[PDB]
RNA sequence: GAGUCUG
DNA sequence: TCCGCGTCAGACTCGTTTATAGCATACGTGAG
DNA sequence: CTCACGTATGCTATAATGTGCTGACGCGG
């Protein structure tokens, strides 16, 4: 069972593992994401409904006025994608919101009956994420990349050493909320709590707790466990918990009844204590010098005087003891603090701490915020509640709130956004036991920590910050104004909110230009987790832990794929299969495994719940639908791997290539390859322009498919049905009836994007898969993108390439290229350049653009047209004019030999300059394309209206054809209908289709079918009519363009790149090359059969490099060749549609454990001839990642094309004839041209213009810059004994502007002296002294 | 050490150009310090022969 | 200035100056106004913290931020940080007559050979074209020759291949760790864009041709173009100067 | 890591010893982006003061 | 640790006596008669207000501190032209004043070029307007959409508009940006070569043509005449200075055509 | 200033 | 607690959003 | 020599009189 794109051309698989769940949609994350932020929910808090329920209501500061939240709604977007990207605006919808002012009287309690006014108002427009998953700012497609940052919840951390060479491990507690002040707990060497509120200064612990209203009594009955001391008759007693003393050394003979069970000063082991617990020993004699030192935990005082004896957590002694015995006290509470286990640590931190009441503790938590003013207990009560306890200042947030639930062992996982009363305690109870011993840390960088915030968190966040903004104006002005005049919307201001969601999705970091250069590059940058940008890591923040690999990426983000530079580590691409969960963690799918049966039940686990459970490897075998092959499974749990056996084993990875991303999964023989080379490998694939020709990968894996349709740059048929019309611009297929909706016509229109710029100046064309009626399905593909093969994804083009030396032209990576792939035009790029041309309004007076230029050749002004402008399709190289300007000049004092030229020319030109926008010097190319964009008052250019009536036409023409082909669809139905229950064929053919509104049949469904049918063909009439409308508003519409800017003239260049050497040329196993020559084909290697290589890379480049993956690629690509040429050689001799069978099913089904199965037969002779026709170019292979072809599969299926096993070959040197001495491997390596041209890196410069305060000259190729001369440079010179060359270098080369100007002229004047003098940037530097107040002076000779 | 025998030379605009600046320039305008330029960074730095 | 937009663009230290010149101008006012001395003191402590911010900004607390947020540069901002003036501008600086591109074989060269692109040269030697241009009588004048140039006419080829003779240009690798990272070369015309290496040297620029690229310098004075051909020579810095095993080895 | 990799690339690498081996790699590449400064630092210093 | 500026100058007014109505009447008598006191503590007393509306003012132009300073000058000129004879109330009155001074600062002082008030009020009410209009129109005002409101020119609500694009930092910009003032070695040594050639080309032309035509455009004279003034020197003619001028030029033509220039340097 | 990059 | 340090060139992009009363006399320079 | 134009300083009166983003680097002296 294959699909009609795949009977075209079929991948054999490699692959034995069968694939239980499929390659999800791949932009899942970015789309979902904006989807929930924009989703309509009434209850579920999701971006805008949440954002105006916290903001709203918002009532007044007097109480009698208040503003609230109704509804919102997004208006219809002003101009498509298109117009935007043209006229460089952002897409965006407007957005509505209802909102009800309703006003309160005061003389009335709290009567609601005075004013209620409602109305919609605008609040910004909003933008939208497109169906790929990008958004257009200014007329430019970025990306805005999802973040990873620290979860809200709890963390409870240590400093491993570092403080204190003392080496004492100091612990915290950070408490993380979504929004409000950080809560750290710490403690100190000497033991002793502290509270950090926001980072700021330290306090006592225990003074948090006495702003919260503990009396110390009752924080010691919450930190402490009692023991109580007995006082009867003479002798003192305690009441004795028979494990507490445990693992202690017994200070005195403890006896019990009568008999001892301790000896004083030995150390009381476990039976010691089984014999007391089991004797039931409940008090214990015991000496009075033990209590000197035990801690009293009441407050206990005379009931005779009512005065204290002694306050709560007081050291006792023997005299205070003897005056609560007289007293009338015969049972004291005493605290429990026994070192090691029971730690006395808040009893100390209340002995630290200076405050005493609530009050007092309130007013140091006050003074420690705000220093300096002076406390009030309003003010002090009103921060302490603000901090942690106010609804609208802190918010855990639901994640907040779970995870903290979850880490104080809690059985409830949703409550409240703001910290109780108990949390805090329990927070620091926890710390508190982790310092003793029992529980742990929590890891940081564990993903059960990070959190995933794509862009609808990110939007929602933004949208509150201008919300939030708006609520001081709005509740400023309903205090100020009166009531009933007033309506909402003179309040409201959109600017605010606007201006917030301006600034995310343009100026924000993780906002950024969406890297195009190929389908993989955009579907892999969508897909980017960044730690970096706001609310999260920096460059200088970053460590070295978090940017390691981290146990938990397993499945949820790929090991290989990060950046190799400063951002690597901090930048993640996400794995295959991941996936967020509700709260945003990241989730990886799992085969559950029920009573050792391997169920196809599938778990969607996160990184907290893996840990909990043993999961199966996915290469672990199982047994023909049922449990595992083997006895001892090789599994993972708690982070770690090892064998285990069948009944413990409770999950199993789902796929092999769910820990790989996207990127990386694309490489063949990754199993082969070190993981340096593959990282640079997945990093190059992105960088690959696609060819003029689209050429599939022969050795390939299978993600080729999925990656080329979920990019979206192919057209895929949604309804599917015959093709009805193929054209090199548009696709109209005639739906099927089963797909077919009865209401509207069923004929689809895919109209094809043609040639048009990338972001990288790459070029997007869309080229027709299918032949004209052509039957397809749901999800066939229909039209090619730019770097897409009939549905698989082709970076770049299959070469022969043979490993051996050659005359030192493949040195160090250096590649020799066969003259045959430029003559083939291989590797041939397209690339289009977008220049203006902007024409100012200035003091002197606006810039024209006329063809009639002052001193300009015949030769130049030939190329523009009346107005000024290039014609489309003139070829144009570096100087040439392509918009023609002037900028007006006034009274210009000339000197004696100006003013004597301008005499004798007679060219005095008037008052204009030229300001021409032409050519950049050496670029050449055609003129593709040109757009004008005006101002509504200005008199039009003749060359715009030409272009507006063209757009007109062609709009005209595209609408009409729009209506002309719905409305024969449509009446092709009704003919349809009517035939039903009324046969009438040639009756009604003959009789006009216009006159057709009379036509009825009898009154039943297909009656009302009838009326359906006309009434869309009346709502077509109309809507023809308004959206003509439309286009001829926009298409007469002055544009508003920057103040100053009368209008701009863009003009699009083509240029067609050859290949050349200087060029950047490398595989998907990280192996890059420059390209050294071209060598003619009679000089290349040749095989017996006389057939030359293309290219010739070396082996040196390999063993060392330790990505193999090249090699098997190259050996299984000449095996895939080898079946291309048996099938071409089949073809070119015609043969039997039986034989080419026979043969091709032989070789599908070759391998040894072959998943794929491909029972031929089924295929009619029709399909199996387009079949071999495609496979005649190589059979496309299919090698999995980690489930990839062995090296014995690969040799039969080398001897199933009569090649050699080795896939070593006897090569002959083109020049000589001669052999070579041995046996070169050679096959076919899937290459890529990447985006780093030669002739993009070119630079040179004698002279040019030179910087502002320096005088240095300026740096970069587009300012037309020197090389940097760094220190590292100088020291060369300075090692040598170069001192005129380093001189001349800090002089007349750079800063000194005499010198360089003199040297110039000697250097004309062939003196070739120097002349040297000061440096500028000293001079200044000289005045930067002076400016500060410092005299410096030069002292003379 | 290196760091402090580099900033214990007796010439100022080479301390200043190392590190530390701000600290070396008032310490130079302080003492009224006079460089007389015998280093080569010194030399460099002034656009002159090594 | 004036940006091509008709926008002004300024230093911050004018932004610093008029803080400094409107507190000033209002504490003379406040004083002639005999204002009572709560009032004189803000003033005062105003004009310290404004003339501390044009000194130093950042020194005496928090820095004063202007239009984005970022604290606005300060006069000793501008002489101190590595990217000061002395670091930047001064012990360093960037060069005239100097160029770079993509790195690839040249093992056809002799070792104190190296091939340099056509229109690279063309560029970097342009007074010494010039210059002969006007000896031999073929250019009227300067401006005439730079036409001549700029058609790229078949006599001037000839010329720049007389005028590259026996002319050492310095090729240059980032990074310049130790002295080899700059040699001396004897250059080839050569059609195309890139620069041709010989390999013996591509380790001591530890140059390997999967994209790396190079600075070129063009030694103008006699003085220059002898140091280069008699110290920075390829052929004349064999060994390294960190040890006595030489650096030119084949590979 | 206590369990080494039996296998080699000719024999084939699995997605477990793979994975394990990623530590190494990405740590030797952070390495290069990250420590290079140092000892460019210590060529700067020694210059300075000779 | 009290080191802010704001905070001590904040500590100092809360330190303050507040003012009652009967106490500002006998202080507002006593101060218009020209008490020193009565000056001073009315002026004190009322800093308060001053922070209120200049703590509402920020975020526009200059700092708090500036906003208060510029305030408290209001607050003086307040005290000055206040009438404790009208029954009305001084914070009333001061409110006006506080916010006349501080809205005039902040029109001057925030913008690097001096702009008028008078353009400032009349962007006000464009602002105003175009406010007005995006409630009601989804989209933002056009200019002239917001000219039609007002009944004025386009031209005038473009330049207001224009005026309004604030000034960019250089702090980098500045090394994108180069001297456009200074001209390039190239095109320097190209002027030395003119002037070099014109002293040999002087004396290549006769005695008296070199004489006339030199001295008439300032090329070896010290200030350029007309065909008029070049009488002043000996010529003392108009019609053969005319003739003698040209006949130097024409000659001078044929030495360009000669030489390789005349059309190869019309280009230039 | 924030990016995505090549050594 | 405070402050002094952190490799060398190259490519590209973005960015400098927002606010405030109306009309009379006075001060001062420029144009016809 | 005179007026217009550009720019500035003036005065108005319900009462109102107390502030306020991003947090976390690491080694040495
Ligand atoms: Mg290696
Ligand atoms: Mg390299």
């Amino acid at each position: 069972v294959y699909s009609y794109t795949e009977k075209k051309r079929i991948r054999k698989d490699f692959g034995k593992r069968p694939q239980v769940l499929d390659v999800p949609y791949l932009l899942s994350i970015q789309l979902d994401s904006f989807q929930k932020f924009i989703e309509q929910d009434p209850e579920g808090q999701y971006g805008l409904e949440a954002a105006f329920r916290s903001v709203f209501p918002i009532q007044s500061y007097s109480g009698n006025s208040e503003l609230q939240y109704v509804s919102y709604r997004l208006g219809e977007p002003v101009f498509d994608v298109q117009e935007c990207q043209i006229r460089g605006v952002t897409y965006s919808a407007p957005l509505r919101v209802k909102l009800r002012l309703v006003i309160y009287e005061r003389e009335a309690p709290e009567g609601t009956v005075k004013d209620i006014k409602e109305q919609e108002v605008y609040m910004g427009e909003i933008p939208l994420m497109t169906d790929n998953g990008t958004f257009v700012i200014n007329g430019t497609e970025r990306v805005i990349v999802s973040q990873l940052h620290r979860s809200p919840g709890v963390f409870f951390d240590s400093d491993k050493g570092k403080t204190h060479s003392s080496g004492k491990v100091l612990y915290n507690a950070r408490i993380i909320p979504y929004r409000g002040s950080w809560l750290d707990f710490e403690f100190d060497p000497k033991d002793n709590l502290f509270v950090r509120i926001d980072r700021r200064r330290k306090l006592p612990a225990t003074i948090i707790l006495r702003a919260l209203n503990y009396t110390t009594e009752q924080i010691l009955d919450l930190f402490f466990e009692k023991v109580i001391f007995e006082i009867r008759d003479n002798k003192l007693q305690m009441e004795l918990v028979p494990e507490r003393l445990r693992g202690e050394t017994a200070s005195f003979d403890i006896e019990a009844n009568g008999k001892v069970y301790v000896e004083k000063g030995r150390r009381i082991t476990a039976r010691h204590i089984r014999q007391l617990e089991k004797d039931d020993v409940k008090l214990i004699e015991v000496p009075v010098e033990y209590i000197a030192g035990k801690v009293v935990a009441k407050d206990y005082i005379d009931e005779s005087t009512g005065e204290l004896i002694c306050a709560a957590n007081m050291e006792l002694s023997l005299d205070l003891l003897a005056k609560l015995s007289q007293s009338g006290h015969k049972r004291i509470e005493t605290l429990f603090t026994n070192d090691l286990d029971h730690g006395p640590y808040i009893s100390e931190t209340l002995r630290v701490d200076p405050t005493n009441d609530r009050l007092s503790a309130l007013v140091e938590i006050y003074r420690m915020m705000r220093p300096g003013e002076p406390p009030t207990r309003e003010a002090a009560e009103s921060l302490f509640e603000n901090l942690f306890f106010s609804e609208d200042r802190y918010d855990l947030s639901a994640v907040g709130r779970m995870k903290f639930n979850r880490s104080l062992l809690r059985e409830e996982i949703e409550g409240s956004g703001i910290l109780s009363k108990d949390d805090i305690i329990d927070v620091m109870k926890k710390l508190i036991d982790i310092r003793n011993g029992k529980g742990e840390v929590d890891d940081i960088d564990h993903l059960g920590n990070r959190r995933i915030r794509s862009v609808g968190e990110m939007a929602e966040n933004q949208f509150r910050v201008g919300l939030v903004r708006v609520e001081r104006a709005v509740k400023e002005r309903l205090s100020l104004g009166d009531l009933d005049t007033l309506m909402p919307q003179d309040m409201i201001n959109a600017k605010p909110i606007s201006a917030a969601v301006k600034e995310f999705f343009g100026s924000s970091q993780l906002s950024q230009f969406m890297d195009q250069n190929n389908p993989l590059s955009e579907i892999t940058h969508k897909r980017r987790i960044s730690a970096l940008g706001p609310g999260g890591l920096t460059r200088e923040r970053a460590g070295f832990e978090v940017r390691d690999v981290h146990p938990t990426h397993y499945g949820r983000v790929c090991p290989i794929e990060t950046p190799e530079g400063p951002n690597i580590g901090l930048i993640n691409s996400l794995s295959v299969y991941a996936q967020t969960n509700e709260y945003g963690f990241l989730e990886t799918p799992y085969r559950k495994v029920t009573d050792g049966v391997v169920t196809d039940e599938i778990h969607y686990l996160s990184a907290i719940e893996e840990g909990n459970y043993v999961i199966a490897q996915a290469n672990s075998n199982l047994d023909e639908e049922g449990h595992f092959v083997e006895d001892l499974v090789t599994c993972r749990s708690k982070g770690e791997s090892s064998l285990f056996s069948r009944d413990q084993v409770d999950y199993m990875d789902v796929s092999t290539q769910q820990v790989v991303s996207v990127g990386a999964s694309l490489i063949p023989f990754l199993e082969h390859d070190d993981a340096n080379r593959a990282l640079m490998g997945a990093n190059m694939q992105r960088q690959a322009v696609p060819t003029l020709r689209a050429d599939k990968p022969l050795v390939g894996t299978g993600m080729e498919r999925a990656v080329a349709v979920d990019s979206g740059v192919t057209a895929v048929a949604k309804r599917g049905g015959v093709v009805q019309y193929v054209d090199a611009s548009r696709i109209v297929i005639k739906v099927n009836e089963d797909e077919m909706y009865p209401g509207e016509a069923g004929i689809d229109i895919y109209n094809l994007t043609k040639y048009t710029r990338s972001n990288q100046n790459t070029c997007i064309n869309q080229m027709p898969c299918v032949s004209l009626g052509e039957p397809v399905e749901r999800g066939d593909v229909l039209a090619d993108g730019p770097s897409t093969d009939l549905g698989e994804l082709a970076l770049g083009q299959n070469m022969r390439v043979a490993f051996m030396p050659w005359n030192g032209y493949n040195f160090e990576d250096s590649i020799l290229v066969s003259e045959r792939v430029v003559q083939e035009d291989r590797f041939t790029t397209i690339h289009i350049q977008e220049l203006a041309c902007v024409s100012r309004d200035t003091k002197l007076g606006p810039e024209e653009i006329t063809a009639d230029i002052p001193n300009v050749g015949e030769a130049a002004l030939s190329k523009l047209d009346e107005s000024g402008i290039v014609y489309i399709g003139a070829e144009v190289t570096g100087g040439d004019i392509l918009v023609g300007k002037v900028t007006p000049k006034g009274e210009t004092q000339l000197t004696p030999e100006e003013k004597l030229l301008r005499a004798i020319f007679g060219e005095k030109a008037s008052d204009v300059k030229d300001s021409s926008l032409r050519v950049p010097n050496g670029v050449s190319g055609t003129v593709i394309d040109v757009q004008v964009f005006t101002r509504d008052g200005v008199e039009k250019d003749k060359r715009a209206l030409e272009i507006e009536e063209m757009q007109l036409k062609q709009a005209k023409k595209d609408l009409s054809e729009e209506l002309q082909i719905l409305e024969a669809g449509l009446f092709s139905r009704i003919r349809a209908v009517l035939v039903a229950g009324g046969v009438e064929a040639e009756k009604l053919d003959k009789l006009p289709r216009d006159r057709w509104l009379e036509l009825g049949l009898t009154d039943e469904e297909k009656q009302n079918q009838l009326e359906q049918l006309a009434e869309q063909y009346d709502e077509l009439k109309h809507e023809f009519e308004k959206k003509l409308e439309a286009k001829r508003r926009k298409i007469t519409q002055g544009d508003d363009l920057a103040p100053g800017v009368l209008k701009i003239v863009k003009v699009y260049l083509a240029v067609k790149r050859r290949i050349q050497p200087g060029d950047k040329m490398a595989g998907r196993h990280g192996n890059k090359g420059v390209i050294s020559k071209i060598n003619p084909i009679e000089d290349m290697p040749y095989d017996e059969n006389g057939t030359p290589v293309d290219i010739v890379l070396n082996p040196l480049g390999v063993p060392s490099r330790m990505n193999i993956g090249q090699i098997l690629e190259t050996h299984l690509g000449m095996a895939a060749k080898g079946i291309g040429d048996k099938i071409n050689a089949m073809l070119k001799q015609q043969q039997e549609v039986a034989k080419l069978r026979e043969f091709i099913q032989r070789a599908y089904d070759l391998g040894a454990d072959v998943r794929q199965k491909v029972d031929l037969s089924t295929f009619s002779d029709e399909e199996v001839m387009r079949l071999a026709e495609n496979l005649r170019k190589g059979m496309p292979i299919a090698t999995p990642v980690f489930d990839g072809a062995k090296e014995a599969e690969i040799k039969e299926l080398l001897k199933l094309g009569d090649l050699p096993t080795s896939g070593q070959i006897r090569l002959y040197d083109g020049r000589t004839g001669e052999q070579f001495e041995r046996p070169v491997t050679v096959g076919y390596m899937y290459m890529l041209k990447l985006n780093h041209l030669v002739d993009d890196k070119m630079h040179a410069r004698s002279t040019g213009s030179y910087s502002l305060v320096t005088q240095q000259p300026l740096g970069g190729k587009a300012q037309f810059g020197g090389q940097r001369f760094g220190e590292m440079e100088v020291w060369a010179l300075e090692a040598y004994g170069a001192a005129y060359t380093l001189q001349e270098m800090l002089t007349v080369k750079s800063d000194d502007v005499n010198g360089r100007t003199k040297m110039y002229k000697n250097i004309v004047d062939g003196n070739h002296q120097m002349e040297p003098g000061m440096p500028e940037s000293f001079n200044v530097l000289l005045k930067e002294i002076r400016s500060l107040g410092i005299n410096i002076e030069l002292e003379d000779e | 050490g290196i760091t402090k025998a580099s900033l214990a030379t007796e010439s100022f605009i080479s301390a200043a150009s190392f590190q530390e600046t701000t600290r070396v320039l008032t310490e130079a305008a302080v003492a009224g310090k006079r460089d007389e330029l015998r280093g080569l960074k010194e030399n460099v730095i002034v656009g002159r022969l090594i | 200035v004036p940006l091509d937009g008709g926008r002004f663009a300024t230093s911050d230290l004018n932004d610093l100056y008029r803080r400094v010149i409107n507190r000033n101008n209002r504490l003379k006012r406040l004083l002639d106004l005999a204002a009572p001395d709560i009032i004189v003191r803000n003033e005062k402590r105003m004009l310290q913290e404004a003339v501390d911010a044009l000194l130093d900004n950042g020194r005496r607390g928090r820095a004063i931020t202007g239009s984005n947020k970022r604290p606005l540069k300060s006069l000793a901002d501008m002489i101190k940080g590595k990217q000061g003036r002395f670091r930047q501008n001064l012990l360093g600086k960037r060069v005239d007559y100097s160029g770079r591109s993509v790195i690839t074989v040249g093992p056809y060269l002799r070792l104190h050979q190296c091939g340099l692109p056509k229109k690279m040269a063309l560029e970097l030697f342009k007074p010494f074209i010039y210059g002969k241009l006007e000896l031999r009588g073929l250019a009227t004048t300067i401006k005439a020759a730079k036409k001549m140039v700029e058609r790229e006419e078949a006599v001037v080829w000839d010329i720049l291949d007389e005028v590259i003779r026996e002319h050492p240009v310095l090729l240059n690798r980032a990074p310049t760790l130790h002295r080899l990272g700059i040699q001396a070369f004897e250059p080839v015309l050569i059609e195309g864009k890139a620069i041709q290496l010989h390999p013996l040297v591509c380790a001591a620029y530890n140059a390997d041709f999967d994209g790396d690229q190079m600075a070129v310098h063009v030694p103008l004075t006699l003085e220059a173009q002898l140091e280069a051909r008699a110290l920075m020579m390829s052929t004349n810095n064999i060994l390294s100067p960190a040890n006595g095993e030489p650096i030119i080895v084949p590979s | 890591i206590e369990t080494p990799i039996t296998a080699n690339f000719r024999e084939g690498l699995n997605v477990l010893q793979y994975f394990i081996s990623t530590h190494g790699a990405r740590k030797g590449l952070a390495d290069t982006a990250l420590k290079t400064a140092n000892s460019g630092y210590l060529t700067r210093r020694l210059v300075d003061v000779a | 640790r009290v080191l802010d500026a704001t905070q001590l100058y904040l500590g100092e007014i809360g330190y303050s006596p507040l003012l009652t109505a009967e106490e500002e009447v006998y202080f507002a008598r006593r101060a218009l008669r020209g008490d020193v006191a009565s000056r001073r503590r009315m002026i004190e007393s009322n800093l308060r207000l001053v922070v209120k509306i200049a703590r509402r003012y920020g975020n526009r132009g200059l700092a708090l501190l500036d906003l208060i300073e510029e305030g408290n000058l209001g607050l003086i000129r307040a005290v000055e032209k206040f009438d404790p004879e009208r029954g009305f109330r001084f914070s009333t009155y001061a409110t006006w004043w506080i916010r006349q001074t501080i809205e005039r600062a902040i029109m001057n002082q925030t913008r690097t070029i001096r702009l008028p008030i008078h353009i400032v009020k009349e962007l006000n009410v464009y602002l105003r307007t175009a406010r007005e209009l995006s409630h009601k129109l989804d989209h933002e005002p056009s200019a002239e959409e917001i000219a039609e409101q007002l009944d004025k020119p386009v031209d005038d609500v473009s330049r207001m508009l224009r005026l309004n694009e604030r000034g960019t930092a250089v702090d980098a910009l500045l090394d994108i940006l180069a001297d456009e003032k200074e001209n390039g070695p190239e095109d320097t040594t190209q002027d030395d070569d003119m002037k070099q050639s014109i002293v040999k080309w002087l004396f290549e032309l006769n005695a008296k043509q070199r004489e006339v035509l030199a001295r008439r455009f300032g090329l070896l004279g010290y200030e350029a005449a007309t065909l008029e003034d070049v009488g002043r020197e000996i010529g003392l003619t108009r019609e053969r200075v005319r003739q003698i001028q040209v006949e130097g030029l024409r000659r001078l033509r044929e030495i360009l055509q000669t030489q390789g220039l005349n059309i190869e340097a019309l280009f230039l």
